[PDB]
């Protein structure tokens, strides 16, 4: 066989303690979820710095909390917008995500509240900016590189479907870098509890999968799917399926036809195409075995995944980082206003934020 | 080339999601 006695034992030593560590980690996230934590500071605990971020959502902003000196990231959002673009659930979901879900590669809600006007998620700083800048700018990452970014999404997805969270939102954009080198996955919005089947066409073309293009129900397969078209942008410096408009995108999606630089591996190849597999019957991570025909591939042979979830592993890159409240990493924005009306809007609609 | 068709593809800037 492939593995001898002490190979093989380990290995699933190794599978069953990740089995007793999601059926504790579950049990934690069910608490939480279902008592959320509200209203644990105020907008005036906080000076405005600088904005980090923009979006159809609002802004996250660098804020320094004035009793600490901590920075933290502060998504604003708008709650008349809100309702005008129907994102209530969506808002409130992604909240009540971030306050129950704990991993060391999930960005941690430090404080949440509202006002008169806002809605305010308070969330750690993280320094390094989305891995898109650093992708784009250095071109692609070495395998090595690539793996150890790919093996902390791995575990991510492990937790967060252990869960039954679908999380939807995969790529190079909504990830971002560490004063570590570590991953953060900051954004919850389109994430989903559900144990079975959805059907929300949701995500972005280039990294949607076949079944959600095609209107079909689907799973938590999508996200193995984007995994691997993540992997493939990592390691060529452009994702598998790209054209001028999404109409020619989803084309080569559904196709089952995908091709590789010449530097990809084998051993990179074979995983990519058991990832990017139009046939659900046949994807990796779908499969009887689960993640572990993910984890046990020889792509990642080389891959300690208790290291890489300790946290022990040095990061192939750390990001620049002059000091506390530095944003070099981050974009420059037109700075706008943050008004609280003296009237309560959109109260009802957001009690349980 | 390949990246060659990626730059021509005007899509090599963040991608919004389908909801934006
Ligand atoms: C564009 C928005 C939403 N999509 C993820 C990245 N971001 S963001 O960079 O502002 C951003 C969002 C959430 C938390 C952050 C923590 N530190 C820095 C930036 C953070």
């Amino acid at each position: 066989g492939h593995m001898g006695n002490a190979a093989a034992a380990k290995k699933g030593s190794e599978q069953e303690s990740v089995k007793e560590f999601l059926a504790k980690a579950k049990e934690e996230f069910l608490k939480k979820w279902e008592s959320p934590s509200q209203n644990t500071a105020q907008l005036d605990h906080f000076d405005r710095i600088k904005t980090l971020g923009t979006g159809s959502f609002g802004r996250v902003m660098l804020v320094k909390h004035k009793e600490t000196g901590n920075h933290y990231a502060m998504k604003i959002l708008d709650k008349q917008k809100v309702v005008k673009l129907k994102q209530i659930e969506h808002t409130l979901n992604e909240k009540r995500i971030l306050q129950a879900v704990n991993f060391p590669f999930l960005v941690k809600l430090e404080f949440s509240f509202k006002d008169n006007s806002n809605l305010y998620m308070v969330m750690e700083y993280v320094p390094g900016g989305e891995m898109f800048s650093h992708l784009r700018r250095i071109g692609r990452f070495s395998e090595p590189h690539a793996r150890f970014y790919a093996a902390q999404i791995v575990l991510t997805f492990e937790y967060l479907h252990s869960l039954d969270l679908i999380y939807r939102d995969l790529k190079p954009e909504n990830l971002l870098i560490d004063q570590q080198g570590y991953i953060q996955v900051t954004d919850f919005g389109f994430a989903k509890r559900v144990k079975g089947r959805t059907w929300t066409l949701c995500g972005t073309p280039e990294y949607l999968a076949p079944e959600i293009i095609l209107s079909k129900g689907y799973n938590k397969a999508v996200d193995w799917w984007a995994l691997g078209v993540l992997i493939y942008e990592m390691a060529a410096g452009y994702p598998p399926f790209f054209a001028d408009q999404p109409i020619q995108i989803y084309e080569k999606i559904v196709s089952g036809k995908v091709r590789f630089p010449s530097h990809f591996s084998s051993d990179l190849k074979d995983l990519l195409r058991n990832l990017l597999q139009v046939d659900l019957t046949k994807r990796f991570g779908n499969l009887k075995n689960g993640v572990n025909d993910i984890k046990n591939h020889k792509w990642f042979a080389t891959t300690d995944w208790i290291a890489i979830y300790q946290r022990k592993v040095e990061a192939p890159f750390i990001p620049k980082f002059k000091g506390p409240g530095d944003t070099s990493n981050f974009d420059d924005y037109e700075e706008e206003e943050i008004r609280v009306s003296i009237n309560e809007k959109c109260g009802k609609e957001f009690t349980e934020f | 080339t390949t990246y060659a068709d990626f730059i021509a593809s005007g899509r090599t800037g963040r991608r919004n999601a389908i909801h934006d």
